[PDB]
């Protein structure tokens, strides 16, 4: 069963300036001292990308559904693990297979499958005050499942689920593609010292999976933990927490490398 | 140590393998030098570059 939230402020979209950012390695050939020019599909250097924000404080509780053009440049300054996963289709009502990624209070599911899913797609954590301890609850995303080819679960972990007070501390950049039927993810991340933006600099991503699904992706929408301790569409809070989306657009980028195989700076040509 | 025709994963070539000080990431196989000729190989059975 789902239940659409309600108490949610609407504001308009906001935007912000990425400065250097989504560079991965084009292949997985390691080349050490070198000025390789590589045609491929980049995050522009200075563009500009998508805000989305969900903070205490209206409860700005963002997951859109946001098109798929060629690929996707996801960051996501976080503190408390607020963003759990992702969901990649077309539909998104079992009509046509989807894909879901998500990183539960135990295990991480990647899952190609003809999900229901819902409006709003969501997990639920809920707070004990009797005993100050955090762990998930809820798992609101999907309906029903029927035909499908494709899972996968990792080695069961335990995780924080705490929401912590501060500014936000851990940057996680993360690269979608879809082509050659092959859905490439690529991920890096960083501990930052920021309060609200999306830090400059450089860092390369390097590649972390490549799924072989070859399903038809244009849309996808985000998903990510609620905290609880009202009614079922009330009483729930969101946690700080912020992501940026991006658009990933074919250039040709000329990368440098150190004495190491590690990509230290890059030049939009274009 | 010697002129051997070698395959390593689908990398197919001609020559002499000798121990290497280069250091590889985990994620990188092969090392190219300037001008994209192989140069180095990782054989993935031990990880030894
Ligand atoms: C009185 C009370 O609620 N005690 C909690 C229980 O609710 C919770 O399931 C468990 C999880 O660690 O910790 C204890
Ligand atoms: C397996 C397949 O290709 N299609 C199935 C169909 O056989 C089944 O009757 C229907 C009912 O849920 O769901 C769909
Ligand atoms: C994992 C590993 O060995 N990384 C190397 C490090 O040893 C070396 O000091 C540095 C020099 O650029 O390159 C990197
Ligand atoms: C870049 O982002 C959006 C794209 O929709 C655009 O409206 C905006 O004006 C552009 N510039 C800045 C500074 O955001």
């Amino acid at each position: 069963q789902c239940v659409n939230l309600t108490t949610r402020t609407q504001l308009p979209p906001a935007y912000t300036n990425s400065f250097t950012r989504g560079v991965y390695y084009p292949d997985k050939v390691f080349r050490s001292s070198v000025l390789h020019s590589t045609q491929d599909l980049f995050l522009p250097f200075f563009s500009n990308v998508t805000w989305f924000h969900a903070i205490h404080v209206t409860k700005r509780f963002d997951n859109p559904v946001l098109p798929f053009n060629d690929g996707v440049y996801f960051a996501s300054t976080e503190k408390s693990n607020i963003i759990r996963g992702w969901i990649f289709g077309t539909t998104l009502d079992s009509k046509t297979q989807s894909l879901l990624i998500v990183n539960n209070a135990t295990n991480v599911v990647i899952k190609v499958c003809e999900f229901q899913f819902c409006n709003d797609p969501f997990l639920g954590v809920y707070y004990h005050k009797n005993n100050k301890s955090w762990m998930e609850s809820e798992f609101r995303v999907y309906s029903s499942a029927n035909n499908c080819t494709f899972e996968y679960v990792s080695q069961p972990f335990l995780m924080d689920l705490e929401g912590k007070q501060g500014n936000f501390k851990n940057l996680r950049e993360f690269v979608f593609k879809n082509i050659d039927g092959y859905f490439k993810i690529y991920s890096k991340h960083t501990p930052i010292n920021l309060v609200r933006d999306l830090p400059q600099g450089f860092s390369a991503l390097e590649p972390l999976v490549d799924l072989p699904i070859g399903i038809n992706i244009t849309r996808f929408q985000t998903l990510l933990a609620l905290h609880r301790s009202g009614d079922s569409s009330s009483g729930w809070t969101a946690g700080a927490a912020a992501y940026y989306v991006g658009y990933l657009q074919p250039r040709t980028f000329l990368l440098k490398y150190n004495e190491n195989g590690t990509i230290t700076d890059a030049v939009d040509c274009a | 140590n010697k002129c051997v025709n070698f395959n390593f994963n689908g990398l197919t070539g001609t020559g002499v393998l000798t121990e290497s000080n280069k250091k590889f990431l985990p994620f990188q196989q092969f090392g190219r030098d300037i001008a994209d000729t192989t140069d180095a190989v990782r054989d993935p059975q031990t990880l030894e570059i």
